[PDB]
RNA sequence: GGGGGGAACCUGGGGAACUGAAACAUCUCAGUACCCAGAGGAGAGGAAAGAGAAAUCGACUCCCUGAGUAGCGGCGAGCGA
RNA sequence: UGGUGUUGGCUCUUGGUCGCGCCUGCGUAGGAUAGGUGGGAGCCUGUGAACCCCCGCCUCCGGGUGGGGGGGAGGCGCCGG
RNA sequence: GGGCCUGACUGCGAGGCCUGCAAGCCGAGCAGGGGCGAAAGCCGGGCCUAGUGAACCGGUGGUCCCGUGUGGAAGGGCCAU
RNA sequence: GCCCGGAUAGCUCAGGGUAGAGCAGGGGAUUGAAAAUCCCCGUGUCCUUGGUUCGAUUCCGAGUCCGGGCACCA
């Protein structure tokens, strides 16, 4: 997985921290880190398929921004899109962000 | 239930909570039996029944009350309930709320020191043969 | 000390403050220790009682 | 219009180990080395949803001080506003 | 591998737990199918009692309960073994 | 062997033994409040020399010392364990 | 450390009105024997103490001990 086409969100780097011990809050000696290592956290990208000017357009967008796709289509209403390829329509739509 | 009771039922509505005063004005409207009904005040202490130490028991010397003077003894039953006579259906309304309130006061005065819950989980006013109304203690 | 010879505090019966620590054999001596001890809080002798450490 | 180059410098995306802790794993080395993208004669930052106790100050950057202070820390080695 | 996102429509059967409605609660002495205490001498009847006809039915096997068809003025408690 | 008892004290401590450090050890005397004794007096465990574990981290009972603008609260300090 | 728990006769065991059940032991029937079967019988503060109820192994508090569970250990 890779880059939200609407929000721009991308994989980030996060540590995966391993602990042991009873937290001080719980009356323990405190926590010890038994290991820390890099990992990636991904955006929740999914396929949204959508039909604009009869043609079929398809986005890789993070779940959080699925609604945002459809908002693009509503704002696509008064647009002179007819007769276009899907490639340039997508371009057209993306331009309202 | 008998027509006589079915009647009264209309002048109630469970949902509504009512007020010490609002309930005092109903009592009269709810005492349709051939005699000076009483009134009673049923609570529902939010304490543990099967126990002791946290047992609600005592007396209250109602300013007016009874008319049958005061000092009524009340003691929570095996369940979480406590009941007591607050006066007779006669009594001008502004005379009952004085006792209802004076009795409920004693209850709080006899709450334990180790009791979980809102204590007065619920309270109601009634009459010997009439229905009942919840109330904001 | 052992599981039987145990540690224990002595608490002042009048201010509830522990002022002493000592030990006992709990077989030999199942009952809670009572003893007079100077409580420095109260500034006078007081009967102290065994309290769990 | 872009593409490609430029000793160092700059920013951004990624990012070690020896080593130190007189062993070592958290910690350190160090966000360093290095790779990558971009910039430019600089770059970055910048006109408060800020500071923080002054009833205060007034964008940002850079130097000196504050201070090895405040703190952080297998409360160790150390790190450090 | 649980939870949750992407992830929707219909249905069947279901429990938990919240409010109210009601019924079930039988050691023995006993008119006999007593939930804990409190209140309380009248309540149940032209908003139809006494048994009777189809019965949701539970059952500890006697009965407990509940709607109605028939039905036209008496059943149930203080009383007290 | 008996009688009473809880000094198996709280606040300190002159002066020493030991000794690289850190520890370890002995201690007269004064104050508080006690015990026993008619009293002188003795009593800060046990004839004596083994029966033990620095720190860090944290627990529990006090204390009411600090509390991040202020009042509280969180959390920490301090005494005891 | 905290949470769930069992204790009932010689062994093992189920249980607001109560005190029993399996086989161990003993007596009797039977047998060639060992059994199996069959009939009777014991073997109790129901861990301890304190408290409800008219009273209780039964509800509750407190203890003591083994059983189990989870976690932590400077
Ligand atoms: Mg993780
Ligand atoms: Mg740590
Ligand atoms: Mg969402
Ligand atoms: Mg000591
Ligand atoms: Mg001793
Ligand atoms: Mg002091
Ligand atoms: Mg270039
Ligand atoms: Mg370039
Ligand atoms: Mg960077
Ligand atoms: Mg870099
Ligand atoms: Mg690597
Ligand atoms: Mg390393
Ligand atoms: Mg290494
Ligand atoms: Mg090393
Ligand atoms: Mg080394
Ligand atoms: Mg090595
Ligand atoms: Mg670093
Ligand atoms: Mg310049
Ligand atoms: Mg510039
Ligand atoms: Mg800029
Ligand atoms: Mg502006
Ligand atoms: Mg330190
Ligand atoms: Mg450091
Ligand atoms: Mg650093
Ligand atoms: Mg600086
Ligand atoms: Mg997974
Ligand atoms: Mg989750
Ligand atoms: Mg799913
Ligand atoms: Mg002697
Ligand atoms: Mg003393
Ligand atoms: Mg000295
Ligand atoms: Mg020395
Ligand atoms: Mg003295
Ligand atoms: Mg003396
Ligand atoms: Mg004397
Ligand atoms: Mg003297
Ligand atoms: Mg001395
Ligand atoms: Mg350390
Ligand atoms: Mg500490
Ligand atoms: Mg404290
Ligand atoms: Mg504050
Ligand atoms: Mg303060
Ligand atoms: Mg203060
Ligand atoms: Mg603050
Ligand atoms: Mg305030
Ligand atoms: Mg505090
Ligand atoms: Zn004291």
């Amino acid at each position: 997985s890779k880059v939200c086409e609407i929000s721009g969100k991308r994989p980030i780097v996060a540590n995966s921290i391993q602990r042991r011990g009873k937290a001080k809050r719980e009356g323990g000696v405190g926590k010890k880190t038994t290991g820390i290592s890099k990992r990636r956290q991904y955006p929740n990208l999914q396929k949204v398929r959508v039909r604009v000017a009869g043609q079929e357009i398809t986005f890789r967008v993070a779940a959080s921004h699925i609604p945002k796709v459809y908002e693009l289509v509503e704002r696509a209403k008064g647009l002179k899109l007819e007769g276009l390829s899907p490639k340039e329509i997508k371009k057209e739509l993306l331009k309202l962000l | 239930h008998g027509k006589r009771y079915r009647a009264l039922l209309e002048k109630v509505d469970p949902n509504k909570v009512y007020t010490i005063d609002e309930a005092a004005r109903l009592v009269k409207e709810l005492a349709t039996a051939k005699f000076d009904e009483t009134v009673e005040v049923h609570a529902k202490l939010g304490i543990d029944p099967r126990r002791s130490d946290q047992n609600v028991r005592g007396t209250v010397s109602l300013p007016h009350g009874l008319g049958k003077a005061g000092r009524i003894e009340f003691r929570n039953d095996k369940t979480g309930a406590i009941h007591a006579p607050v006066g007779k259906a006669s009594f001008p309304p502004e005379k009952l709320a004085d006792n209802i309130r004076a009795f409920i006061r004693a209850l709080e005065a006899h709450k334990p020191e180790g009791a979980k819950g809102t204590f007065l989980r619920s309270v109601y006013v009634t009459t010997t043969m009439g229905p009942s109304v919840r109330i904001n203690p | 000390a052992s599981e039987v010879r145990i540690k224990l505090l002595l608490e002042c019966t009048e201010c509830k403050r522990r002022n002493y620590a000592t030990e006992k054999n709990k077989r030999n001596t199942p009952n809670k220790l009572e003893l007079r001890k100077y409580c420095p809080w109260c500034r006078k002798h007081t009967v102290h009682r065994e309290v769990k450490i």
